[PDB]
């Protein structure tokens, strides 16, 4: 009586049920897994929060509208204000780490919309300015607040044009990235594992997020006659295997 | 024949001949059997 | 090999083509589960089509250009194209970098072909063979400052001397400093409020610097050079949507305002063929 | 000395013969690997996962919604879409398939068309999708569209399908530029009995459709892609 | 006549390439070897042995005092010295290790820093020394700086303290001139009790510094140095 | 609620030492179970015995 | 392969891999262990 529909995923001291899922995605068909000694450099020790870090915390809730562009996430800035993971962050000069990703979203079975839910490693975005305009850090660095590609073109700040995915590629290409949709009428989340994607074993968190979710309505929402016109959003994401190193003083960033 | 030393300075690779598309098309958690229903 | 099997009437209770492509996968269905086939083979391999062979023939990379001239006061030997050096980087011409940035991260060892050739634009008598001197210089070297400084000496820094007209080549280890390239980096290179953005930062690869190594003679003679690159023993990790818009920097993922349409309007309808 | 006779093609440079060169670096050491998931090692592993195709062309300037099929309540017998099979080309061009087809002269092998359903679940609807061979014309009329290869799709909890356009050719290799002698045929869908919506609802609902390559696929003689090109060189 | 065919490169002369060549001097036989002390084999077997860092920069024409770091009796909770870690630059460039350093284009490895302390024996100090990893300010108090690698050096019989700077880093290789993305910490010492001089005694004392390169170390991609130029030929 | 109805709801369970949470963000930092309310109409959410002595007094 | 028959001719030498740098950083005449005094 197990369907693909129906699941629970316990991590920490944090659970989630869902009775409406489309299987879920592990990225590259690999599972977060910690750092091999075949692979490290640095030579320090590393420290393992475990429980405390590897929860599952769900970011402020979003509202899908008939005029939505769509919402972008980077990580791990996301988690960067979360408990104990957050704290962690800020105090080693690195760390390390792959993620639990379940956008949620249900409706009714009169409902119509279809959310792409993707992740992209390495989304470097593009200036609106054009030529060699660079993108501010404050501006790749929204927080739990992400970016919202129905806002207005800010100064320092990234394009938000959707059909190119803030990059000069198309939106129908972004298939080829590990991704789920969440269509009303089948499906209700959209559950995406991440296992630590870099060309170095480690990496400072803050001045470098190595993926972005992406959440983008592809359908637009069409709710029942006389429905309110609108649905909430929500993302939950729990860090998985993370490590720290390089224990300090505590980074002091921009803005 | 190497007529280098360096491993840089030899010709091009040879063919992975690896293919496994399956990272790519088929990442999902719960495998899927062609024939039986997507979704139980 | 079967390209295709032998297939006959089906008339079942399991259906192949009916998925649910909310999951993410795409399920290998093939004609045989929807048609009756016959037995057919594929005579092929996809020899064509692996990343080394894709990655791996020359494609011209850069552009520049030098003059053997009396340097007799000049009083800035770099701006009179005394000599020039081009800050080495593989996204300044875009053939290349289109394929390139299929991928995400890539490791190659570098072949270099760098082809010189000379043009007497100023109704001349007779040119004698110069000789290009091509000489990789490092970040944290003594940048060279007139065509013939003590750095041209070269005692450390490997240099190739080459004649006009023909071909210097000679290959290139993989020098990164992490274990592949980054096509892409969504980061800083610190936490500053102003440091740039991209990969810029990352692929600090110093400059490579061409001069002629000839005096002058009575006419000035300009020399052409193009530089070519072919990856050797490709490795290339997570692919990428292909890039769609046009490109406006080095290192940035920026396209132009007011671009036009990319996908070609129909002449017709949605039904139309 | 041994003596040596130097053949024409001495001192030639051509962009695509592969050779051994001295290194610049004697005996530097690279970089360790360490592992990284997603290595890729093919591009034909890579056109096998499915994009979508911006298949309602009609807009005026790129929009998310030419990504959208529409779909009308009640109509009857009538044509859901059309297109010809020219993947270097067209509604083509752009998906990932078309896009790699276009690094290479010749392509051969099976597609993969499917379409996800996307309104409320509890409307319903009955499509047809066709492929005409090479060798007749668009077809016209879902008379003349079901004498070909096709599918009837029945809208349920399963909510995509998958169709193939299985290789019909007689001439086993055709060219990614579009090409008469080489063409490929037609895609079409139909209503076959009509989309029906529940109560309190209402309007258009969509399709949304993709393609990507079967493992059947064959792409050769690599090539420059009229995709991209420039007029000044780049700078930083 | 074997046939042959030229390959672009031909004639060009690469400083670097390793081939044979006629010896001009044929059958010459050259002095026998007799044995020599002291025989070097890597530039890595030298940048192990430590040579003083002239940390005490603030001087105005090179002196012999630039050599020494000033410690001050009954000073409290304060500072001693500070620099950042860029090997390739700064006080670390014209020692040993910063000079061969300068030979190569990247680096990576653990650094062993030591003091050794100058003052009467009748005195004694506790000082802390502390190596803040990249991604943070140089530190600007103990409290700040004890949070990072440290060690409380306590002054007595054993005259040199050897701190080691772990090599803590996300990239495996940095740049020798000084980079930012690349870039490794700071270094700072501070009083963690105090100095205290015997009586009959009074001013200054100095601690020496030294750096060398654990055997961690590597050094790669060789290059020209900044440390030294010319504008003509020198002659006898 | 009809069955036709949907609806998504966090427990949160604050073990002793801080004070009753005041909004979703900070009950979410503790003991918690998203309940996705489906077919199975109930949701088992377990306080775990949390805490330094072994027993409370019921008063 | 040689093909000159004087011994400068050839080509580089190939890695001491001797390596030891005791000669220059503990030429002490009574050995020091680590960890142990250094003055005793
Ligand atoms: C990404 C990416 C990859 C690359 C190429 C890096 C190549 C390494 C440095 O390239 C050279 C170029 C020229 C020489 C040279 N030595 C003597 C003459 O030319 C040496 C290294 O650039 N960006």
């Amino acid at each position: 009586g197990y369907s693909d529909r129906v699941q629970q995923i316990t991590l920490g001291n944090s659970t989630i049920t869902t009775q409406e899922a489309a299987n879920a995605v592990v990225c590259y068909a690999e599972w977060p897994e910690y750092l091999p000694d075949v692979d490290a450099s640095d030579v320090n020790k590393t420290s393992k929060p475990d429980t405390s870090v590897c929860r599952f915390y769900t970011l402020d809730s979003k509202t899908w509208t008939t005029g939505s562009k769509g919402w972008c996430w980077k990580l791990p800035d996301a988690l960067k204000d979360m408990g104990v993971f957050g704290q962690n962050m800020f105090f080693h000069s690195l760390g390390r780490s792959g993620y639990t990703v379940h956008v949620q979203c249900n409706a009714t079975k009169f409902h119509s919309g279809c959310l792409l839910v993707v992740v992209i490693p390495e989304h470097q975005l593009a200036s609106h300015e054009g030529g060699n305009v660079s993108v501010k850090y404050t501006f790749t660095h929204p927080g739990e607040r992400g970016i919202d590609l129905s806002s207005a073109n800010e100064v320092g700040g990234p394009v938000k044009d959707v059909l190119y995915n803030m990059n000069g590629t198309l939106l129908g290409n972004l298939l080829i990235f590990p991704h789920q949709f969440i269509n009303l009428r089948t499906n209700n989340t959209a559950t995406i594992v991440i296992p630590y994607i870099n060309s170095v074993p480690i990496d400072s968190m803050t001045r470098h997020n190595n993926v972005s979710l992406m959440v983008i309505p592809i359908a637009p929402l069409t709710v029942p006659t006389g429905a309110t016109p609108s649905l909430p959003i929500t993302v939950t994401i729990a860090p998985m295997c993370t490590e720290f190193s390089g224990i300090r003083s505590k980074s002091i960033v921009p803005q | 024949i190497n007529y280098y030393k360096d491993a840089a300075s030899t010709s091009s690779a040879g063919q992975s001949l690896s293919m496994d598309p399956s990272k790519f098309t088929e990442p999902v958690k719960d495998l899927m059997l062609k024939g039986a229903p997507a979704l139980n | 090999t079967v390209a295709s099997i032998s297939s006959g009437p089906k008339h079942t209770q399991k259906v192949p083509i009916l998925t649910a492509n909310e999951t993410g996968a795409t399920m290998p269905v093939l004609p045989s589960d929807s048609i009756e086939t016959r037995t057919t083979y594929m005579h092929f391999n996809g020899s064509e089509t692996d990343v080394e062979c894709f990655l791996g023939r020359a494609a011209c990379v850069h552009v520049t250009e030098i003059q053997n001239k009396d340097a007799t006061g000049i009083d800035n030997h770099r701006e009179a194209k005394l000599f020039n050096d081009w800050k080495i980087s593989l996204s300044s011409l875009v053939q290349l970098r289109k394929k390139l940035e299929l991928f995400t991260y890539v490791r190659f060892d570098s072949e270099y072909t760098i082809l010189a050739t000379a043009s007497q634009p100023d109704s001349a008598n007779y040119s004698s063979n110069l000789v290009v001197q091509a000489m990789y210089v490092p970040p944290g070297a003594p940048n060279p400052k007139e065509w013939d400084d003590y750095t041209w000496q070269s005692a450390s820094n490997p240099s190739v001397f080459f004649k006009v007209g023909d071909t210097s080549r000679f290959s290139v280890p993989y020098v990164g400093l992490a274990s592949a390239y980054n096509c892409f980096y969504d980061g800083y290179s610190h936490d500053d409020a102003e440091t740039q953005y991209g990969i810029t930062v990352l692929n600090h690869m110093g400059s490579m610097a061409f001069r002629i190594v000839n005096e002058h003679d009575e006419h000035k003679t300009l020399v052409k050079i193009r530089v070519y690159h072919r990856a050797k023993h490709v490795e290339a990790w997570i692919p990428r949507a292909p890039r769609a818009l046009p490109y406006t920097s080095i290192g940035r993922t920026n396209y132009p305002k007011n671009t036009e349409p990319v996908i070609k309007k129909r002449k017709g309808d949605i039904k139309s063929y | 000395g041994l003596p040596t006779t130097t053949l024409p093609g001495s001192g030639q440079f051509l962009t695509t013969d592969d050779r051994q060169s001295p290194s610049a670096l004697p005996n530097y050491e690279p970089t360790p690997r360490i592992h990284i998931p997603g290595k890729v090692h093919n591009l034909l592993e890579i056109i096998q996962v499915d994009t979508l195709i911006p298949m309602n062309n009609t807009h005026t300037k790129d929009e998310v919604n030419s990504y959208l099929i529409p779909l009308n309540a009640n109509r009857q017998n009538e044509q859901v879409f059309g297109t010809n099979l020219f993947i270097g080309d067209g509604v083509f061009k752009t998906t990932l398939l078309g896009e790699i087809v276009q690094y290479y002269t010749h392509w051969s092998g099976s597609l993969r068309f499917s379409l996800m359903y996307t309104g409320p679940a509890l409307s319903s609807a009955k499509l047809i999708l066709a492929y005409t061979p090479p060798g007749a014309r668009g077809p016209q009329d879902r008379r003349e569209a079901m004498l070909g290869t096709h599918v009837v799709w029945d809208i349920g909890l399963q909510s995509t399908i998958v169709m193939t356009i299985p290789w019909t050719s007689g001439v086993q290799f055709r060219y990614t530029d579009p090409d008469t002698y080489t063409s490929a045929g037609f895609l079409s869908c139909w209503y076959q009995t009509s989309l029906i919506l529940p109560p309190e609802t209402t309007g258009q609902v969509y399709l949304l459709s993709f393609i990507s390559a079967c493992p059947d696929f064959k792409l050769r003689l690599m090539k420059d892609t009229q995709t991209i090109s420039q007029t000044v060189a780049l700078t930083e």
